[PDB]
């Protein structure tokens, strides 16, 4: 840790482009400006030292955490002053969650449509109300002081960033101490947080929620301070511990947990009152998660001769096919920030996809399962975040290979031998992509052709040539013969999706078994195909970022270059950046098909209403099994049918969704101008417009230049992603607010 | 069924025996000894014995 | 093959010859500039057409020009 | 002096553009806080 | 011409056709393009995304016209 | 001809020679390294450069020049020779053809494809109709 | 009515922009400030490489190719 | 009356949609006065106030007064932009002056836009608006 590395001053605020060398000679052309924002967070190009790069990264992470805390505090303030949270808590099913009361200036007040309870605002789909009920928050003053705490935490991260960059900045070995870091982040950052939230679940969340789950009508609960001050409130709630400040923790210290089994439960399933998870199960969950994470943060050698060096583990792990195995990966992963960013972005994208696929099927918060808006929104949001982060992990893998790969570090290790048979890897992935594309999409268009022919017996359907997903069905079977079988000490299954019975909260289905048929088989192989092609593009970018048979010196050209000219037949889009650019479209395709499958299968075979007698009437009435096998059925019974809500929205509270549906169509189509053209036309057109300006003594001193080839691709893919995702967003939200 | 994990002398006997077994393991496994068998080795052995005993007690009075 | 011509605006900065990935250009004596050297293209049969030489040229307009013509195995950059 | 280097940052194109746009947004929005729905000059 | 004399370019293909630039050196030797004219507007010259250009070039005496002395 | 040099410690790869090396043409680069070093092959991966003479067969002239520029030249090895090998066995020296590198002006070199005019002074294709004449014709 | 007025101006837009692309390609087919020798490279060529800022879609054929989208849209 | 149009006072459909006027602003009345003001316009079959763009000084407020207002405002904007670009072109730090706006010079330009047309006419009289055709870069042909 140093003392005063950087003088805190406003001098360099006045100088755009101080951080680079090409960016401080004055902007002679327009491109400089774009390059400024293109080069701002490339700390590797600013200076050429790991220490300054790491200090920059540390205090940038501080600023990002400050921004996220500002966001958190904004959410809590809007829920504490501009929402209907207490009214929603009074009547969960009858009240939809809403916040963000728009200002009534030009039309917009129609978007404050009645959500219920007299409150007038935009219906929220983020599931924040459910989060606040699940955490044990009852009134809004708790959320208000949580907003205050979020603002003060944001101020703390802001000051910590200024402090750890400008005042006391760490040295390299502090950053390179991956041992102390991993021990602090398995145990100290994850385990402590899990334990403290269990300390919020043992004492606050479970009491408040158990009282709410009987009809106590909110307000008459004591405040959460009274539940540790008075164990007399803990008397009637699970009596079977002495419940004292010394006596109550004695059963933990004496291996006496059958007493704790009343609130540390392993029930599983769903609460048949709220449609959420059993919060006793989540408390026991966080307890076990905390303990396993604190155990896990005790395996790395820091200062006391106990623990593993990651290096001994890595360089030891090696086999007869992999040469020297992992010899050299330790140097790679403590020298390249990009090699770590690749893994961490890919892993967090996979976690976000997992979070999407988990919070729909074991709905973990009270009254979010029967809030189909919230459920659809949360799944689709986490799927998009996961796809974007995965493509970013591929991007920084390519960046690592271009900039931070050293052949002397990597000799006959797994990195080197992967590079030495990239051609076999890419050719086999190419073959898998073609096979999957044929035997999924060709199946779909075969079905379209036979349905048009009037040959339904010749289709790949449940009434024609059956393709039953037998493996997924048997895994579904083994999860329901397991809340009494292979998981004996457990009340209900992991989720009702694998089997069980219709969990019916209010008049609505919370979760029912999702049976898997031929249409599911087809759309799962479509998902596998789209994932494999995205993998093919991104892995080909990562493995060929350095060289190929076409360009043997791509590492000298860099990570972000347009081409190597029209020769060799034409070498457009050879860079790793352009492979990320193509993988972004293919991620869009994959995630779009995934969320379309989710929306249709949920609306067709799970969601709906439950009659007083007990008959489920699904929203689209089970058209999935016969219409999701053709492209015509997807076009008609999913896209054409369910878009009626977003296009009939003009004149109601859903009006903004129709407006954004159209605006997103516009932005997506605006993207194609950047995607299909090239900058030469635009430079020649800017030339004549420059003539028009030069005639009137008005041509600017900063020369107007068209965007670069890479910037043209970047703008096109950004507008394409923005428009397509926002189209699907507006469609989804309008449809599921109206029918859900 | 929710087992009979309660305060027994046998629970403490198992905990002490597991602590002794972890001390023996540390006297047979742990590579770095110049650190601190010093306090760091002793605390490590004690915590490992505690974890193994927490497993063993649950397994015994869950059987 | 591709045709790489050099025009007498060449200043002899040598940057096109150093930018060539396929050893097409060289510098030969010439009294027409201060530097005393002009680029030459004696090996256009090994030209791939990448136009790195034109990217390297500082003169306005370029003193080196690549005209992409007939395509062969060498000019298509084929390792097979 | 640092407030002269703040005068320079609060004179850049992104800052001046954003400030003037916020100003003109205020001019229009607080004109529809008053006389509304003006498709035409009433004459 | 001479150093410091503003000259208008008459080369068709030059980026600064019908534009004025200052001479920095006239070569005394008998080369084809001895006039070294520097400009304020930079070239297109550079790779894609390069925030720079070329503001000087070599012209013959028949391709420049002395505007001022 | 009869190119001499030890093969570097290269574990083999799928990015090396194909059928064109055996039926059409291949290339070699020879160089002399003063010590055992590590370098990156153009066909991906790390190889170990021997002391003395190294001989490497590649599929393209561009790969040989990429190895010579990005690997040999930063390691101060400027003695390399690039040969084109024909499938019968005939080799021709290619890159240091006269011994001096092409970026250094050598007396003994003649000007090829030099056009004694500017780019703007070229003829117009309309005048240059039916004929073998091209606008860049000398 | 007003719908016809607004669509007629959409058509005027479409005609003017398709004409703009085609005319800009025709009148810069001989050459521009980005490439003042475009006569010698012909009508259809890919580009002049990533040099001089980048020259994708610079040929006059490329203006046809870009105006075909606008003609289809109009 | 122009092109078969009826005035909005004498249009049944106008009053039919006036009976259910949605409140645009925070005013309790809002749409009431909206339809009352829109009554003066020339409505149609649909009962929406179609605007006529013909000069037609009786129906002048629908285009001509907004046309003049836009022209004056945007001419102010264009002239002050031209003035600033011309007055930074003298100083050699113009490239710095374009991304870092010389604010006092900007206000000095901005306060003069109220006299934008007459001054511009003067340039049209003198020759200080149009640069010559042999002083501007052109591409070859
Ligand atoms: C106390 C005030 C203060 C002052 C006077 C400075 C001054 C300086 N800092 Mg510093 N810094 C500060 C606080 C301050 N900092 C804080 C609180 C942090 C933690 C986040 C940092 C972290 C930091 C790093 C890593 C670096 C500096 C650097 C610098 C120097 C370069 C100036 C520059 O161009 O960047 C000014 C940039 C801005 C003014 C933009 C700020 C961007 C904010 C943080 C985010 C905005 C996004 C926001 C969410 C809105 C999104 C927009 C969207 C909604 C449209 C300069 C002397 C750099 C340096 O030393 O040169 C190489 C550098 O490496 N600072
Ligand atoms: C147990 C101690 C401890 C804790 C709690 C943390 C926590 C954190 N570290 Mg850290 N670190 C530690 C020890 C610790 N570290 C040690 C010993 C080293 C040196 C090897 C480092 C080196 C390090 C680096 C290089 C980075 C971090 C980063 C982070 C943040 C990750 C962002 C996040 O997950 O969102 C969760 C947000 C919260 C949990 C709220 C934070 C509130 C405070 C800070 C937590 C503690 C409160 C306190 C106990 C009272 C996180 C807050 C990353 C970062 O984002 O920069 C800040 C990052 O780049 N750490
Ligand atoms: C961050 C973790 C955390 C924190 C700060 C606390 C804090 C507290 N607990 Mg708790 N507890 C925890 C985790 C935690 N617990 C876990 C993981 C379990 C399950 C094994 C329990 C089971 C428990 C019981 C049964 C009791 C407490 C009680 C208490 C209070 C008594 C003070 C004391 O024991 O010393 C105290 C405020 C006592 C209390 O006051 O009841 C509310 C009480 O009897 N705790
Ligand atoms: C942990 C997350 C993370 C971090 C720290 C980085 C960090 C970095 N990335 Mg990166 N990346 C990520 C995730 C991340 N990335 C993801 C998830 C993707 C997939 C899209 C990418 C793909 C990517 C590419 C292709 C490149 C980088 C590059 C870089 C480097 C410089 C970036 C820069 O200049 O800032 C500049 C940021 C901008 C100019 C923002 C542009 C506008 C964004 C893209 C759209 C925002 C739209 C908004 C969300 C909604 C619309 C708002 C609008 C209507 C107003 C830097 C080291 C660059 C590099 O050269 O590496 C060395 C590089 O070219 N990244
Ligand atoms: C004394 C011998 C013994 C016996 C009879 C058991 C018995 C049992 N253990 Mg256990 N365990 C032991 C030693 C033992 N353990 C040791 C030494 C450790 C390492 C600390 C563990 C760590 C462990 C874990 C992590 C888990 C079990 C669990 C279980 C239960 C179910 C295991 C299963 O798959 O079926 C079962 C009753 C499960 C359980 O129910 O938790 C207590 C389970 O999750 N054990
Ligand atoms: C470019 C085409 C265009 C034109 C000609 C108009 C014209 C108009 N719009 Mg519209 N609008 C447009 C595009 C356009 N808009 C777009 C792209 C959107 C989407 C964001 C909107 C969304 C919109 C809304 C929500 C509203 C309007 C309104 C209006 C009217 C009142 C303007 C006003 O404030 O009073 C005059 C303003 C001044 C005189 C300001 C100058 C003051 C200085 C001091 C002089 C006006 C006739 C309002 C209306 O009432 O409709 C009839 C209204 O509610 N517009
Ligand atoms: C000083 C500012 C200024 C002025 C006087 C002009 C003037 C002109 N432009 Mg230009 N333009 C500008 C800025 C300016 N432009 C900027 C910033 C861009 C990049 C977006 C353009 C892009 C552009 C194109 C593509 C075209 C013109 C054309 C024209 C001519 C026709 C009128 C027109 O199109 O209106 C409309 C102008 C726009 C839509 C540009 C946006 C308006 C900008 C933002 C105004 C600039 C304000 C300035 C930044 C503030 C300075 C004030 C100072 C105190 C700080 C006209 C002489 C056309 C032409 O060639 O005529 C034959 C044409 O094809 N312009
Ligand atoms: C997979 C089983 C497996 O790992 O095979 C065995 C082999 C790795 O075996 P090794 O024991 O040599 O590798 C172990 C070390 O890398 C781990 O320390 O994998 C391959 O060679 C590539 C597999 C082809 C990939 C096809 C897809
Ligand atoms: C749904 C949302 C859409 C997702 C879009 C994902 C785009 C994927 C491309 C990666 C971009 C990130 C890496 C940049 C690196 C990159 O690849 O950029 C490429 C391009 C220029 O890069 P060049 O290849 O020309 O670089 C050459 C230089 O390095 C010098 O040789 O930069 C731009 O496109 C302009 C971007 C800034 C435009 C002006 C900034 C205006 C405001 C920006 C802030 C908006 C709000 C942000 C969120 C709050
Ligand atoms: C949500 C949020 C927030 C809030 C936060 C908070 C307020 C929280 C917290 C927190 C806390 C408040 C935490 C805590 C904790 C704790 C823990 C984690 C613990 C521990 C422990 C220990 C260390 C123990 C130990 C022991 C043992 C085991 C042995 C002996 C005995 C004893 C018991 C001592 C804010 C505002 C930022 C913003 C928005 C978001
Ligand atoms: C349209 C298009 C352009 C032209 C795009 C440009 C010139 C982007 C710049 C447009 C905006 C409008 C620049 C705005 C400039 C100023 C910031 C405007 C002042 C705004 C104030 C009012 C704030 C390319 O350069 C290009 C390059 C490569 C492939 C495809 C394309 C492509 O499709
Ligand atoms: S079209 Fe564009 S990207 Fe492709 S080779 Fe030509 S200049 Fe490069």
């Amino acid at each position: 840790v140093d003392n005063d590395p950087v003088p805190t001053s406003f001098e360099k605020w006045a100088k755009p482009g101080h951080f680079d060398r090409t960016l401080a000679r004055g902007p002679q052309t327009t491109t400089w400006i774009w390059n400024l924002h293109a080069l701002a967070h490339d700390f590797d190009t600013h200076t050429s030292d790991l220490e300054d790069i790491s200090r920059k990264i540390f205090s940038a992470h501080f600023g990002h955490l400050a921004v996220v805390f500002i966001w958190l505090s904004g959410m809590y303030f809007h829920g504490a002053k501009f929402s209907n949270y207490e009214a929603w808590l009074a009547d969960p099913t009858g009240i939809k969650p809403s916040a963000q009361v728009v200002w009534p200036i030009v039309g917009q007040g129609i978007l404050n449509g009645d959500v219920g309870g007299g409150f007038h605002g935009i219906q929220i789909t983020s599931g924040l109300f459910q989060l606040w009920r699940a955490s044990g928050i009852t009134n809004e003053f708790q959320l208000y002081c949580t907003a205050i705490g979020g603002l003060v935490m944001a101020g703390l991260m802001l000051f910590a960033g200024w402090f750890h960059y400008h005042k006391r900045a760490p040295k390299l070995e502090w950053f390179q101490n991956v041992e102390s870091m991993l021990n602090h982040h398995l145990a100290g950052l994850l385990g402590l947080g899990s334990l403290g939230w269990a300390g919020h679940q043992i004492h606050v969340s479970l009491p408040i929620n158990q009282l709410l789950d009987a009809g106590v009508a909110a307000k008459d609960i004591p405040l959460p301070h009274e539940f540790i001050l008075n164990p007399s409130l803990m008397a009637e709630l699970y009596p079977n511990i002495n419940w004292g400040v010394f006596s109550g923790v004695i059963p933990f210290f004496t291996f006496n947990w059958a007493a704790y089994s009343d609130f540390l439960t392993f029930k599983g399933g769903l609460n048949p009152v709220t449609g959420g998870l059993w919060l006793s199960d989540t408390a026991h969950h966080h307890v076990a998660i905390a303990v396993l994470f604190i155990i896990a943060g005790h395996m790395y050698r820091t200062n006391w001769g106990i623990g593993h060096s990651l290096k001994e583990i890595l360089e030891a792990h090696k086999g007869p096919f992999t040469g020297t195995g992992h010899k050299g990966l330790y140097e790679v992963l403590t020298t390249s920030w990009h090699a770590q960013l690749a893994i961490n972005l890919a892993m967090m994208g996979s976690l976000s996809i997992i979070v999407a696929q988990h919070m729909y099927a074991m709905p973990p918060y009270p009254y979010l399962a029967t809030d189909y808006p919230t459920q659809l929104s949360l799944f689709t949001h986490h799927m998009w975040i996961g796809g974007f982060l995965i493509v970013g992990g591929a991007a920084h893998g390519a960046i690592f290979f271009v900039r931070d790969y050293d052949p002397a570090v990597n000799q006959n290790n797994v990195l080197d031998r992967v590079l030495r048979h990239r051609d076999a890897i890419i050719s086999h992935l190419n073959w898998v992509c073609i096979f999957l594309g044929f035997h999924s999409f060709g199946l779909y268009v075969h079905n379209d052709t036979m349905r048009a022919f009037g040959r339904p017996q010749d289709m790949f359907s449940d009434t024609g040539i059956q393709l039953q997903p037998v493996f997924a069905q048997w895994v579904q079977h083994l999860h329901t013969l397991a809340p009494g079988g292979t998981a004996p000490n457990a009340a209900a299954t992991a989720s009702v999706a694998f089997g069980g019975d219709v969990v019916a909260v209010g008049g609505k289905v919370a979760m029912m078994p999702i049976a898997l048929g031929t249409a599911d088989f087809l759309v799962h192989h479509i998902h596998a195909f789209t994932i494999h092609v995205t993998v093919l593009i991104l892995l080909k970018g990562v493995l060929f970022a350095r060289s190929s048979r076409l360009i043997p010196d791509k590492a000298n050209l860099g990570f972000r270059f347009p081409c190597d000219g029209p020769g060799r037949g034409g070498t457009c889009q050879v860079s790793g950046w352009d492979h990320v650019f193509l993988g972004l479209f293919w991620m869009y395709n994959c995630i779009s098909v995934v969320i379309f499958h989710f929306s249709w299968k949920m609306q067709s075979d799970v969601w709906g209403t439950v009659a007083p007698d007990g008959t489920v009437s699904h929203i689209t009435g089970g058209n999935f099994a016969q219409s999701a096998i053709t492209i015509n059925g997807w076009l008609r019974d999913f896209l054409w049918a369910q878009a009626s809500q977003v296009i009939g929205s003009y004149g109601s509270a859903l009006s903004a969704y129709g407006l954004l549906f159209l605006g997103a169509h516009f932005v997506w189509a605006f993207s194609l101008m950047f995607l299909f053209s090239g900058r030469g036309y635009w430079q020649e057109l800017i030339e004549s417009i420059v003539w028009a300006h030069n005639k009137l003594k008005v041509a600017p001193a900063i020369q107007p230049r068209a965007l670069s080839i890479i910037q043209g691709r970047a703008v096109g893919v950004a507008h394409y992603l923005l428009g397509g995702i926002a189209t699907t967003w507006a469609f989804f939200l309008a449809r599921i607010i109206s029918v859900g | 069924t929710l087992p009979d994990t309660t305060w027994s002398p046998a629970v403490g006997l198992v905990v002490i025996l597991c602590n002794l077994f972890a001390i023996a393991i540390g006297r047979y496994a742990i590579q770095s000894r110049g650190k601190g068998f010093g306090l760091p080795e002793l605390l490590a052995t004690t915590s490992f014995g505690h974890l193994l005993a927490a497993g063993v007690v649950s397994g015994l009075q869950y059987s | 093959a591709h045709t790489v011509k050099i025009y007498d605006t060449c200043i002899g900065c040598t940057q096109c010859v150093r930018a060539c990935p396929t050893d097409v250009l060289e510098m030969v004596p010439w009294d027409g500039c201060k530097a005393g050297q002009i680029a030459s293209s004696p090996r256009t049969e090994d030209c791939v057409g990448c136009k790195r030489c034109e990217t390297a040229c500082p003169t306005d307009f370029l003193s080196i020009r690549v005209y992409l013509g007939a395509e062969t195995t060498r000019s298509m950059g084929l390792a097979y | 002096m640092q407030t002269k280097h703040l005068l320079t940052y609060l004179s850049t194109a992104p800052v001046l553009a954003a400030l003037w746009m916020t100003i003109t947004a205020g001019i229009l929005i607080e004109f529809n806080r008053f006389y509304p729905d003006l498709l035409f000059h009433p004459l | 011409v001479q150093r410091g004399s503003k000259v208008r370019i008459l080369r068709p293909e030059s980026y600064w056709y019908n534009e004025i630039g200052t001479v920095a050196s006239v070569d005394q030797s008998g080369i084809k393009y001895p006039v070294i004219v520097r400009f304020d507007k930079v070239n297109y010259t550079g790779f894609s995304g390069s925030a720079g250009g070329v503001n000087t070039n070599n012209f013959a005496l028949s391709e420049v016209e002395e505007v001022s002395a | 001809t009869t190119l001499t040099g030890q093969p570097p410690l290269y574990g083999g790869s799928t990015g090396g020679l194909l059928s064109k090396a055996d039926i059409e043409e291949k290339y070699a680069i020879t160089w002399t390294s003063p010590k055992e070093q590590v370098f990156e092959m153009p066909t991906a991966g790390a190889a170990v450069m021997r002391e003395g003479e190294n001989l490497v067969y590649l599929a393209r002239k561009e790969q040989c020049l990429a190895l010579a520029a990005q690997q040999l030249r930063p390691r101060k090895i400027n003695d390399y020779k690039i040969y084109r090998i024909f499938p019968d066995g005939e080799t021709v020296l290619l890159h240091p053809k006269d011994g001096v590198f092409p970026e250094k002006v050598n007396q003994g070199r003649e000007a090829v494809n030099t056009v004694p005019r500017s780019i703007g002074q070229n003829p117009n294709p309309a005048q240059l109709k039916f004929s073998g004449k091209k606008p860049y014709d000398p | 009515g007003p719908g016809d007025f607004l669509v007629h101006h959409a058509i005027a837009l479409g005609l003017h922009t398709t004409t703009l692309i085609l005319v800009k390609g025709a009148l810069d087919a001989r050459g521009s400030k980005l490439m003042p020798d475009k006569k010698d490279f012909g009508y259809a060529f890919p580009c002049d490489g990533p040099g001089r800022g980048g020259t994708c879609d610079i040929s006059a054929w490329d203006a046809f190719y870009l105006a075909m989208f606008w003609m289809l849209n109009t | 009356d122009v092109a078969g149009l009826v005035p909005c006072k004498d249009s049944p459909a106008f009053q039919k949609r006036a009976a259910a006027a949605v409140n645009t602003t925070a005013d309790p009345a809002s749409g009431q006065k909206r339809f009352e003001r829109y009554s003066q316009a020339l409505c149609g079959e649909d009962g929406l106030p179609h605007l006529v763009v013909d000069g037609r000084l009786s129906r002048a407020g629908d285009f001509l007064i907004p046309s003049a207002l836009f022209l004056f405002i945007t001419g102010w904007i264009g002239w002050v932009g031209r003035a600033y670009l011309i007055a930074v072109r003298n100083s050699g730090e113009a490239n710095e002056k374009e991304i870092i706006i010389d604010v006092p010079l900007a206000i000095k330009c901005m306060l003069t836009g109220f006299a934008w047309p007459l001054a511009a006419l003067k340039e049209l009289a003198s020759g200080e608006l149009t640069a010559k055709d042999n002083e501007i870069t052109v591409s070859p042909r």
